[PDB]
């Protein structure tokens, strides 16, 4: 992440990220509403950079220290370039709608009132299509990913000595290689439950309730599409044991 | 330290979420309750052991059957929720989530985890269950349950007091080591 960002996401929550003065002249409803469009934005923030520790700091690091057998590093790290590039552009569109609704004078300063139509454009047409099969190939290759790391580990010295030295740094305490893999695949499923809580609190404008409510029915139609279109690849899976 | 994993499992009512970061976050969350839990790698000794607690929360994945078992791989310990104020939420137990545990996780230790204690004496609890014939789970049902299910044991907490859940992150170490 960069530091900019950091900072501007780095209260517990909305009501603690701007300024008292400031909360103060807003209603209950609205500080409400806000606080969920942070985290939603905060854990948005979190996820692209767990993807930039596996593509930066494991993959990069993989190649460019190690002598692995090759299409290793790609089984251990299925679609990270695809996810990141996902992930980058809708998290450049959230923090571009609050960069735009900032007080003059302020960096801290903010109200977001649309929402929906950001996340409806997000969770349709050709970007919804490459979340679908982006997250279908990467959770169909997950649990191969977790016993590839878990080969390597065991086998390769070299392979181990580096994890050490890579993970080793206090801020990648819950960062390791399975640790990333995990976090991605339960990313998706986090969606419906922020909208839905962002929605409780946005009927005040009912342009902005239908609209939570399309991007709501658009994520769940996403998660049972990806859902359904899940099959376990196993290394070394016989075809027979495929076709029965 | 040793590195051991746990992974909690119940209904989306089952306050599951609530615990998990009251018990990671060092403050208590009086200014927002957050909607969701990432992970968290908790440093524990119980015991005279040190050890690497990884959480996990397995919220959102209760509709998804195939992406809900992608959070079970090399699990030491499931912590098996239900709502004390929810009745339905204790019979979801042994026909639901009890068959999948045991299937994906077999011979790891199960604790069965009655949350939300504090609402066993809420007058507004006990009124809105007596219009559906109902009352607030009893220990006696807790503890049956738990000896049904084959599990480990079973304990009771309460996330908006705090009451009883570093004990219940303590026995879910201890379970994790044997
Ligand atoms: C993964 C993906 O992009 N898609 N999943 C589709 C679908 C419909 C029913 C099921 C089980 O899966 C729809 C969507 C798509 C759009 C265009 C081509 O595929
Ligand atoms: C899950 C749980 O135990 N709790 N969730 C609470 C809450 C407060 C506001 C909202 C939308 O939800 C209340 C209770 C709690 C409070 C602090 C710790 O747990």
């Amino acid at each position: 992440s960069m530091e900019m960002d950091e900072k501007d996401f780095a209260a517990d929550s909305w009501s603690l990220a701007v300024d008292s003065s400031f909360l103060q002249q807003h209603k209950k409803e609205v500080m409400k509403q806000q606080d969920v469009i942070y985290e939603l934005i905060q854990t948005e923030l979190h996820h692209v950079r767990t993807l930039k520790i596996m593509t930066r700091l494991f993959r990069t690091g993989m190649l460019e220290e190690l002598h692995l057998e090759p299409g290793v590093v790609q089984g251990l790290f299925p679609c990270v370039d695809e996810l990141s590039d996902i992930h980058t552009r809708f998290l450049s569109q959230l923090l571009e709608r609050r960069r735009q609704a900032l007080c003059p004078g302020s960096t801290r300063n903010f109200v977001i009132h649309r929402l929906g139509d950001l996340l409806i454009s997000q969770f349709s047409g050709p970007s919804a299509e490459q979340m679908c099969k982006t997250y279908s190939e990467f959770c169909s290759r997950h649990s191969k990913a977790l016993k590839l790391y878990k080969e390597l580990y065991a086998r390769d010295k070299r392979f181990q000595q580096f994890i050490r030295k890579v993970t080793r740094p206090a801020v990648l305490k819950r960062h390791g290689v399975q640790e990333c893999i995990l976090l991605v695949t339960q990313r998706i499923t986090k969606y419906p439950l922020l909208i839905s809580r962002i929605l409780q609190h946005s009927h005040g404008i009912e342009e902005e309730r239908q609209d939570l409510t399309t991007a709501l029915g658009l994520v769940k139609e996403l998660l049972s599409n990806v859902d359904e279109g899940i099959y376990q690849l196993e290394k070394g899976a016989r075809l027979q044991e495929i076709y029965n | 330290a040793i590195r051991k994993k746990l992974v909690i499992v119940g209904d989306g009512a089952c306050g599951k979420t609530c615990l998990l970061i009251v018990f990671s976050k060092d403050q208590f969350p009086e200014v927002y309750v957050p909607t969701v839990f990432e992970n968290y790698v908790a440093d524990i000794e119980v015991d005279g052991k040190q050890v690497e607690l990884a959480l996990w929360d397995t919220a959102g994945q209760e509709d998804y059957d195939r992406l809900r078992p992608l959070s079970y791989p090399d699990t030491d310990v499931i912590l098996m929720c239900f709502s004390i104020d929810s009745p339905d939420s204790l019979e979801n137990i042994p026909e639901k989530w009890t068959p999948e545990v045991k299937h994906f996780c077999p011979n790891v230790p199960i604790i069965l985890v009655g949350n939300k204690k504090d609402l066993r004496n809420d007058e507004h609890t006990r009124r809105e269950l007596a219009k559906m014939k109902q009352e607030p789970v009893k220990p006696e049902e807790g503890r049956d349950m738990a000896n049904r299910i084959g599990a480990f044991g079973y304990m009771e907490c309460s996330a908006k007091t705090k009451d009883g859940v570093r004990e219940v992150f303590e026995m879910a170490t201890r379970a994790a080591l044997q």
